[PDB]
């Protein structure tokens, strides 16, 4: 996360997420598969700390159609703070 | 992170056995290392007509083998084998490889120095099984013989072998004989030098609480301190974060703990509001505290299902006024909303309070006075002088803490 | 900017192109065997 | 791979040269001058140095290429890059 | 180029097994066969050359002068480096990728 | 390719009996040579008849018939035709050179494609050590250097003379010599032949139970012998297996295999020249092995001029062993050989300045001169190998300065 | 940047479709 948001690649994110899953107590979590990390806006002036966001995938269920994108955006704003 | 527990001395082993049995009971791990299926969550409501999955972190303390068998991250160091035999018989899950078997403090210290390589190999073996180590936990008695010297030498060895890059707690038990004051001061010197956060337990105050054994209370307090770590919640969940909230400077590192005794009697506390007020009482603290005390930091533990937020908020507000805070520390009282283990059938609340007050002035004053009375090759006397000066170095510092 | 994700985007596209280069060449070999008779 | 294969072939052809350098076995193999021997050894010096430096160049370029590709796309190549870097 | 660069293996399949083991899949398998045979062959060339470099009479001869001895030592060390590099590459390709 | 085992002396015969019992157990071959209900390849170590019987390729050599009788009776499937019955022993070996040469040529003719010779013998075996020392010479002479030799020599716990005389030929003719000490074996046990048999049986596991890689002895040995001078190997075995408190992961096997207490020879600070680790389990988790390899490379002190690579072979467990937990063997090439060789040389010098027992060897003036020149040559060769192993440690090894 | 890869992907989609249509034309004419 120290380097700029443009430098971070997908493989490094996957390595970080997998290592953090193994270290913490989520490795026993029922839906540990659904967890997925991403970077929203890879701007040059944004560091890793200012862009990393954790995303809980519920696309596999019909429930995802009920939850409009606006709610998810408000879930990512509060997470950022 | 991971935590490694070290137990030194007969008293340390006696405490650690019950500490590990307590943890095993909370996490549903049987004495043979076999795990129990996790009961369904209580607040995870489900629709109704009218196996390895878990949501706790037991492996933070127990090493989970490939055969679904847990094993504590403990190291037992002493010389008398009877206590170790009793501990192993009570808990077969203890790894036999982790046991090391062999009055004057100097003799024990020299023995630890001579045989330091073997103990160091054992520490390194335990660390190698840990990824991203966090801290060490020490269970030893300040005075009593084997525990003092061996624990002091292990303290120095661990402090300097890893470059102090991991914090090191200490669940020291203070004594309630001509050699005891010497041992107490000599060990307290290394506690000042190396330990990062010391939980002072006084046997006399423990007996005062009990009559209303003594090792069970220590085990309960130690196993309840780390409740947020084993059942993660919104705050803390890291041993460094809990300690850092109570230690403003490296010198003011000595913590003391208060325990609510009535966890089982049918006249238990009515609600969280009552227990918040009762925890501040001075009759249930594990260290004798007078009325001139002042608190540098506050931390309250609550353990129960679906605690009422209104009661906790009102209790914090009422307790904030009662507590006499040090002038230069902002009035701050923090409550930890711990989660009760689903394996425990008891539904009553438990609550442990950990405090960093200025009552240490009187305790170390008593120790210093006894040492001065008893004093009345030459290298050892120089070490005695150094211990006297080091203890005074925090006596005067805790006194100055009163001043802006 | 396009969102970054744990899965390698360029890797997926490259694998698709390689799998589209195998189908093309196998089809060409088959058509050559078919035409020359 | 080309460099390694050609190095093995060069090693095979070296066996013939070493016969002429030492005398104790040259007499046995010849059954079926100082200046010349010095020339032979001088030639081998430059040939072997060329192979040594070529190996170094190829190794450096190969490690750099694996590192960039592993960082960009492939996770598996990244750990290989770490291992090879920890080797040399 | 040496014949090793151009030796291929093909396996026709019974009906209907060939429908699942489609020709595109078998072709991708054949490419791996060619790569692995190249690496296996080079490893077999690295072992035989290591047998001679160490134990053949000419190389093992003791009566060389100092300069030739040091030259032989340098060559042996360089060949050991090449051997270790090839074994590391083969290990990655075969255990870290295929299995 | 096929391998031929040579057993010399009483210690060699006992170790060979344990070794062949272990190998037959692994391949399910019964004591009578009958099969038990293939993907494994026992043909590399057993001769298969067209009547479905497996017999070992080993050759038994001993001075007395009691040990050979015990070995043959314990394992009836030995072929009796292969049974044959210090300076005195070596001169005796000269007399029987023709018979032994033909005896070995029979086994070589019987196999299809010979690969290497295995030799089980004890350096401190007295007369048997002499006959084995002659065996190495005759084999190396007749078969040239196309076929390499592996000697699982057992080192000693008048003996110094015998150890030096055997070590001279061991250095000269062996191609890859394992070093075992009874001291470290009994220290590990805190009988002893069951450790040597286990190590030797596991060393060839990739050959008998083929996998993706390491299909030949050339590949296994070439990874450990950068120079023909440095030919002595140190073997390490993890003993904590089959107990309840076994190593929980192969990663902990890789980390704890490097402990100096498990090594089969007395060791202070050492520098590793080459490494190769055996892991033998039904299923092996790759990611654990990758993490362990990375940690092992970052922890171990290699010599400056070596590529600094750690190789882990993924051995496959035998079907005939039921679902046993993971086990592993480590074979290394260290610079610790200087300590043991220096100890041997110190003992030899101490006992050579004092003419204690040389009367049993010096028979006349010509015998005195012969033994003196032989002893001087052996001492000089041992010093040469010590100096070579010492020069390997420093950084100017490749420099011509 | 990846626009270029997508462009090549679609180009090869068209080329594959053309090859398959060639096969169909040839078979229809031979029948």
């Amino acid at each position: 996360f120290n380097e700029s948001s443009v430098n971070i690649s997908s493989t490094y994110l996957r390595k970080v997420l997998q290592d953090a899953i193994q270290i913490s107590s989520v490795k026993n979590f029922e839906y540990v598969d659904r967890l997925d990390s991403r970077v929203l806006n890879p701007q040059h002036g944004n560091l890793g700390w200012e862009s990393f966001t954790i995303e809980y995938k519920i696309d596999d269920l019909p429930m995802s159609y009920l939850f409009e994108g606006h709610q998810h955006l408000q879930y990512l704003k509060m997470f950022h703070f | 992170g991971e935590t490694i527990t070290l137990q030194v001395g007969q008293c340390g082993n006696q405490v650690g056995l019950q500490y590990w049995q307590q943890l095993a009971t909370e996490h549903g791990i049987q004495s043979d290392g076999s795990s129990t299926p996790y009961p369904k969550d209580i607040n995870d409501l489900q629709l109704q007509e009218l196996g390895k999955y878990r949501n706790d972190h037991p492996e933070l303390f127990f090493t989970l083998s490939d055969s679904n068998t847990y094993t504590p991250r403990s190291i037992l160091i002493d010389m008398e084998p009877s206590v170790i035999a009793k501990s192993t018989s009570a808990l077969p899950m203890f790894n036999p490889r982790n046991v090391h078997l062999s009055n004057n403090w100097i003799n024990g210290y020299k023995y630890g120095t001579e045989e330091e390589e073997t103990l160091l190999n054992l520490i390194d073996r335990e660390v190698d099984k840990c990824d991203n180590l966090s801290n060490f936990q020490l269970f030893h008695s300040v005075a009593g013989g084997t525990g003092s010297g061996v624990g002091s030498k292990m303290l120095e060895v661990i402090s300097d072998r890893y470059g102090h890059k991991k914090l090191l707690n200490t669940f020291s038990i203070f004594p309630s004989v001509v050699v005891q004051p010497y041992n107490t001061i000599l060990t307290l010197k290394r506690l000042i030098d190396y330990s990062d956060a010391t939980f002072v337990f006084h046997n006399d105050s423990l007996n005062r609480i009990e009559n209303i054994g003594a090792n069970k209370l220590i085990a309960l307090v130690s196993a309840s301190v780390s409740n947020p770590l084993r059942f993660p919640g919104y705050m803390y969940s890291s041993m460094e974060s809990i300690v850092s909230n109570l230690i403003p400077t490296p010198d003011l590192k000595f913590l003391t703990s208060s325990i609510a005794p009535f966890s089982t009697q049918k006249h238990n506390y009515l609600n969280e509001y009552d227990m918040l007020l009762e925890l501040s009482n001075d009759r249930y603290k594990t260290n004798r505290v007078s009325g001139d005390t002042s608190y540098i930091s506050m931390l309250n533990y609550l353990i129960g299902d679906n605690l009422d937020q209104r009661e906790i908020r009102k209790g914090i507000l009422k307790s904030q006024q009662r507590i006499s805070f040090v002038p230069w520390v902002a009035r701050s009282v923090l409550v930890v909303h711990g989660k009760k283990s689903p394996y425990l059938k008891n539904t009553n609340l438990e609550g442990i309070q950990v405090t960093n007050n200025t009552s240490m002035i009187d305790v170390f004053t008593k120790i210093l006075k006894q040492f001065d009375l008893l004093i009345k090759e030459n290298e050892v006397m120089e070490m005695f002088n150094e211990s006297r000066e080091s203890v005074k170095s925090i006596i005067d510092e805790y006194k100055a803490c009163k001043e802006i | 900017n396009i969102a970054t994700t744990t899965k390698s985007r360029e890797e997926e596209l490259n694998k698709r192109i390689v799998n589209y280069k195998i189908q093309l060449k196998l089809m060409k070999n088959f058509l050559q065997e078919l035409i020359d008779r | 791979l080309d460099f390694i294969f050609h190095f093995n072939n060069y090693i095979v052809q070296v066996k013939k040269v070493l016969v002429l350098l030492n005398h104790e076995l040259f007499n046995e193999y010849s059954k079926e001058d100082q200046e010349s021997i010095d020339k032979r050894f001088a030639n081998l010096s430059d040939t072997f140095l060329m192979q040594y430096e070529k190996f170094g160049e190829n190794l450096v370029t190969f490690l750099a290429t694996i590192k960039q590709v592993g960082e960009r796309e492939n996770q598996g190549l990244l750990e290989l890059s770490n291992r090879l870097e920890l080797c040399f | 180029e040496p014949t090793i660069t151009s030796v291929d293996l093909t396996i026709p399949l019974p009906f209907p097994l060939n429908l699942v083991l489609n020709q595109q899949l078998s072709y991708q398998y054949e490419i791996m066969f060619k790569l692995l045979i190249n690496i296996k062959f080079i490893s077999k060339y690295n072992s035989s050359n290591w047998q001679e470099m160490n134990y053949s009479k000419i190389w093992t001869n003791s009566h060389f002068n100092s300069s030739v001895k040091k030259w032989i030592l340098r060559c042996r060390v360089l060949h050991s480096r090449i051997c270790s590099f090839i074994h590391e590459l083969e290990n990655y390709i075969v255990h870290d990728v295929i299995e």
